[PDB]
RNA sequence: UUUUU
RNA sequence: UUUUUU
């Protein structure tokens, strides 16, 4: 769960910076779709989202 | 008190049922149990997930007189996991009968462990799959000449298969001719009633011949039309919006089962898979963690399509169309156990997919609405 | 107040076109004397319009002759020379018979000779190295120049190599000419060096250096080790609203690495430094001034002269080497008295000594950065 | 698709 | 160090 909360911190920054610096709207939705999925579930170590880890 | 008292069961059996939390029997239990404990042969068909297992578990335990070193009850089914489920169910109802011993036998695990169990600690009740059981009988490790009760669960599927039918016939021959025979299923094709009938003398017949009542009117069942490419993306969106505790997703092959499970994992869906070809110890560990609610998403072949009783499965997915309306009715039944509410979503890909879904819609007098974009959380749980 | 200067009506028309409503202090003091052809040694506050002083004064005196170059302007960086040339075009909007040209290294010299031979300008802006090369091979004729301008003159003459090149360029020019030099910093030691190029010039000095600070700038610092610099900057770039920032480092290698790391944190950062090809340098410089990008990482190449309107924050990721560099660097933001923000990373004790040297010399306060600040107070 | 090897 | 024809 220490991985879970700190995975949310990396996404809450990528999403924040995407908004702040005019990112494509597809990227905003893709990040948010991943954030809400990570909250509804855990962090799977074999997932491709584990690239950042 | 009231309810289960009508049967006059053994007190240690009734104390077990109390610890199970059951309050009143289902119609199949009220109708079938009192005759079953008399020794009668029974051919039983009843609504999916309505308590068929407890019927033959309670009746065999009621009639059972334990004889040390002697197997008196044989129960068989079509999948290894189902035999495992039935064995543990025997354990929970024999909780207050310490002398009763139960064992389960199936392939994928060393036969010497099964042999060592038989020759060192012989059970009174044996549950298992036709292959391993027949192997142990030919082995002479399993002495089947003391059998007083012969039980088949999911019997129509077990007897629609001639290679499995001949195996159960060869197993049936090595048992005494005077004994109880009981067969259970939610589906009983009019073709296969005689096939089960040849195994019994004057059986009680529980039939739901007019299939108006085979539907689970506590389930909302919808469908979506889409391409194969759109199947994955639609599945991803549905798993995101729909709230659930557990989900079972059914595919039509081992290849599809492995690929979808891997694809779900890479999208950060904590999905597990179960199918033949896994090491048996591994698919037992994966069956248990799903049953113990340690995994939310299960992708399975038709291996998981019958008999599996998972408490918290809220949604059933037909990622691939079921082969027939028989397989459809059992897979959807994996949600909404004992008449609770649940959800069933079916993917219609090609012509044959809509062909089958119109068959099941007609056969059961059921409505399958096209899936709306918003569903009440109160609706399906 | 620009009417009183007695400028040419086209020149006055250009002033109103770019929106100037009132001359600055340095424009009031120097322009009338510079119109008359007097030598001027000018020191003035950062970003308060020194460029307009020598652009307008030379454009006023210019009597274009088709075959010859009359005004030469030099500075220390290529991008500053580019900026000055576009500033001449801006104020030559209504003087169509005036031609300007920029020559600096990193681009083919044959193209510079091509523009000289085929369409010779009246005003040349350049950097001393390329100008010297064009003058030695005789493509550039310096025998007609009547105005000789040095911008950022102290930095241009404190470099002995660059001073030697400027001196050789000067000796190729007529004795009868106007020489003007501009900067925001004029040390006691460098003033005679500038004066040796001039004859009885008007001298504009700022000897009370407390009025060289821009009181419209909020100036803070954070004590940090080099390990902690990277993410303190990351969070500051997240928290602070801004239109544009410039992030200064102490070396080309650090400029490349920090910019690359910022992009991988998905900050759309760009970098300018020596070693970038000049086409990439110019195109990168142009888009930053075109408001195409918000985050610029730079060496001291961008540390003085650069005039980008919407730079609200200036970051000292690495401590500037001395107080002059700090003064010019921090002044890339808040141009012409507007409000900006200045943040300096202090790494070791020597950095603190440099910071203390700065606040003593300018009698300015650099307080520690508070945890949250108001957006209006620096915008 | 499932059922000893 | 940074910057300045090569
Ligand atoms: N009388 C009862 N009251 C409540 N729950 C019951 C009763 N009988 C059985 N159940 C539960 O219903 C679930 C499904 O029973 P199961 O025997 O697997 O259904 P079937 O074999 O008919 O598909 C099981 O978890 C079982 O514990
Ligand atoms: N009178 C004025 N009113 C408004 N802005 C001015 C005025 N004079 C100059 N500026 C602007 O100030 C900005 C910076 O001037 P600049 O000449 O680069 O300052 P310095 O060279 O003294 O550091 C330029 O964008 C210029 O247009
Ligand atoms: F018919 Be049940 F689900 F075994
Ligand atoms: F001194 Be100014 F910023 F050119
Ligand atoms: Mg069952
Ligand atoms: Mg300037």
């Amino acid at each position: 769960e220490e991985i879970k909360a700190k995975a949310l911190d990396l996404l809450n920054k990528k999403l924040h910076r995407a908004n702040k610096f005019g990112q494509d709207q597809a990227d905003i939705d893709s990040l948010q779709r991943q954030i809400n999925r990570v909250e509804k579930f855990g962090v799977d170590l074999n997932s491709k989202l584990a690239e950042e880890l | 008190s009231s309810g289960f008292r009508d049967f006059l069961l053994k007190p240690e059996l009734l104390r077990a049922i109390v610890d199970c939390g059951f309050e009143h029997p289902s119609e199949v239990q009220h109708e079938c149990i009192p005759q079953a404990i008399l020794g009668m042969d029974v051919l039983c068909q009843a609504k999916s997930g309505m308590g068929k297992t407890a019927v033959f578990v309670l009746a065999t335990l009621q009639q059972l007189e334990p004889v040390t070193g002697q197997v008196s009850v044989l129960v068989m089914c079509h999948t290894r996991e189902l035999a495992f489920q039935i064995s543990k169910e025997y354990e929970r109802f024999s909780k207050y009968m310490p002398n009763v011993k139960v064992a389960v036998f199936f392939g994928g695990l060393s036969i010497k462990k099964d042999e060592e169990v038989l020759k060192k600690n012989c059970p009174h009740i044996v549950v298992g799959t036709p292959g391993r059981i027949l192997a142990l009988a030919r082995n002479k490790s399993l002495n089947l000449k003391h059998i007083k009760h012969f039980i088949l669960d999911e019997c129509d599927k077990m007897l629609e298969q001639l290679d499995m039918r001949r195996d159960v016939q060869e197993i049936f021959r090595m048992t005494p001719h005077e004994k109880q025979v009981m067969m259970f299923s939610a589906t009983l094709s009019k073709e296969i009633r005689p096939v089960c009938r040849k195994f019994m003398q004057d059986p009680m017949e529980i039939f739901v011949d007019d299939e108006t009542k085979l539907t689970l009117h506590g389930l909302q069942q919808y469908y979506v039309k889409l391409k194969d490419n759109e199947k994955n993306r639609k599945l991803f969106d549905l798993l995101d919006v729909l709230e659930f505790n557990q989900v079972v997703i059914f595919v039509k092959s081992v290849q599809r089962c492995i690929a979808l499970a891997q694809l779900l994992v890479e999208q950060n869906f904590p999905a597990i898979a179960i199918h033949r070809g896994m090491p048996q110890e591994e698919r037992l560990s994966r069956y248990q963690q799903f049953k113990d609610f340690q995994r939310r998403i299960l992708v399975a072949t038709n291996l998981f399509g019958r008999g599996m009783d998972i408490e918290r499965v809220n949604i059933a997915f037909n990622y691939d169309m079921p082969e027939d309306s028989d397989t459809y009715l059992h897979r959807v039944a994996r949600a909404g156990r004992f008449g609770t509410k649940g959800l069933a979503i079916t993917f219609v890909s090609d012509e044959n997919d809509a062909k089958i879904l119109n068959d099941v819609q007609d056969r059961f007098e059921v409505n399958i609405s096209e899936l709306p974009d918003e569903i009440d959380i109160s609706s399906y749980i």
